[PDB]
């Protein structure tokens, strides 16, 4: 099955601390090139390669380098990753280098990437669930939950919704992106809403469970730690509630 | 020089319609290609379609391409507009050696036809907690515009729109929440303009 992984997918790093970023595929493709996006504008290419031990620069390879040892394999190399070098990553990879019109050149999920001084400011989520409110449910006879999740920084997180322990899709929407809790601080935490609606009926069932998890992303046990506070390690927070019978 | 260039920041468009990007560039190369991609609000990114400089209109499903080679215009054509194309899309040029030049991009924003609106503002309770609470804006038509918040305080976030698939039913919703003392859904939303009708719950 076709598919393009990037190792991490989320990253915070210490300034000036080396790192790597792997991208692969197994579909045996010539070209693979790597990309980064700045919040609000396109893709700028940093490298590509036209296949194994091929290597040319693109628009900006500056603090960047890259090795093509083999086709699955075609590493990010950031000697010394500086504050301008967080942004949003991305590999591709093409069948061939001029793809013909039937095929396809397939994108990784992206890397965020995040260079900082130094991980102090680093906060996990708080989470909170908010029952649907009585008018809602006598007004439209639909019932709208509302999660939150507070307090964290960055805004490396994912949020999902699971009723009786399997995820869903229909009737969520979820905010494109975290807002600033203090805008003027750029180490300010970030906020994320979300809404679930179900009908009036299945909310007042008894039975049925509801559960917001937010999945955020961190540091790792090998980072070290000095603060007094818990370590923001990746961890999963989640809030929950049950119905009630009206 | 080598610029691509998409005039279009961000476009609304109802759902089912059509919808045309524009794209330009200028270059010094003369045999070249234009790659289209979609990046959903996920930020996952998606090859449309591939236009070749020496080949006739590419067009492939609810996409098509109007390759005007003068002017250097390659416009992209999408047919009969889905929820689910939302998003933001990218205009490409690349060359005979995977080398590749992007422009900046267009947020498309489809609009939902809304059959029987209702506004309301509800207040909704912790589960777990106390003083805690939200006010949900909601089942507005998407023609109203919900306003940032100018109080720096309260907390907004802009439109959302859900899909309860069992149902057929769409509806637009906003959230606003604050800590401060004596924050009332009422006086939410009052940097916004809200229906006259909307229905504020007297009990």
């Amino acid at each position: 099955e076709a598919q393009v992984t990037q190792n991490p997918r989320y990253l915070i790093t210490v300034t000036g601390k080396k790192l790597t970023v792997t991208c692969s595929q197994n579909m045996n493709h010539e070209y693979m090139s790597w990309y980064r996006q700045d919040p609000g504008l396109g893709l700028r290419q940093i490298y590509y390669s036209m296949n194994v031990e091929v290597t040319d620069k693109g628009d900006v390879p500056e603090g960047y380098k890259v090795s093509r040892k083999e086709k699955r394999n075609f590493p990010l190399i950031l000697e010394s990753p500086s504050p301008n070098q967080t942004s949003l990553y991305f590999c591709a990879s093409s069948l061939v280098s001029t793809p013909l019109p039937k095929e396809t050149q397939y994108f990784g999920p992206g890397t965020r990437l995040l260079v900082l001084e130094d991980l102090k400011n680093v906060f996990p989520p708080e989470v909170a669930v908010f029952e649907p409110s009585e008018a809602e449910i006598s007004h439209t006879q639909k019932a709208t939950l509302v999660c939150l999740a507070t307090g964290f920084y960055p805004d490396h997180v994912e949020l999902s919704w699971w009723v009786n322990g399997k995820e869903v899709h229909s009737g969520v929407c979820t905010d494109p992106q975290p807002l600033k809790e203090q805008p003027a601080l750029n180490d300010s935490r970030y906020a994320l809403s979300s809404r679930l609606r179900v009908s009036a009926t299945f909310w007042q069932n008894p039975r049925n469970h509801f559960r917001c998890q937010v999945q955020f992303y961190g540091l790792s046990e090998n980072d070290e730690w000095t603060q007094d506070r818990a370590k923001p390690v990746t961890q999963i927070v989640s809030a929950e509630a049950w119905g009630r019978a009206d | 020089a080598q610029k691509v260039t998409q005039a279009q920041s961000s476009v609304s468009m109802p759902v089912r319609k059509a919808v045309t990007l524009n794209c330009l560039y200028e270059t010094s190369w003369w045999s070249y290609y234009i790659f289209w991609y979609k990046q959903l609000p996920s930020k996952e990114m998606i090859f449309l379609i591939r236009q070749g400089s020496d080949e006739q209109n590419a067009k492939s499903g609810r996409y098509s391409v109007n390759f005007k080679k003068a002017a250097k215009s390659v416009a992209l054509t999408i047919s009969a507009l889905q929820l689910e194309d939302s998003a933001k899309y990218f205009c490409a040029l690349g060359d005979t050696a995977g080398k590749s030049t992007f422009g900046d991009g267009t947020t498309l924003t489809v609009k939902p036809n809304i059959q029987n609106p209702d506004p309301a503002v509800y207040q909704l309770r912790d589960s777990k907690s106390s003083d805690k609470s939200v006010c949900l804006f909601t089942d507005f038509d998407s023609q109203t515009n919900v306003s940032q918040s100018k109080d720096s305080d309260v907390y907004i976030t802009d439109k959302c729109v859900l899909d309860m698939r069992s149902m057929d039913f769409k509806s637009n919703s906003a959230v606003a929440w604050s800590n401060k003392s004596d924050f009332a859904c009422a006086n939410a939303f009052n940097n916004s303009i809200i229906p006259e009708d909307t229905f504020f719950p007297s009990p």
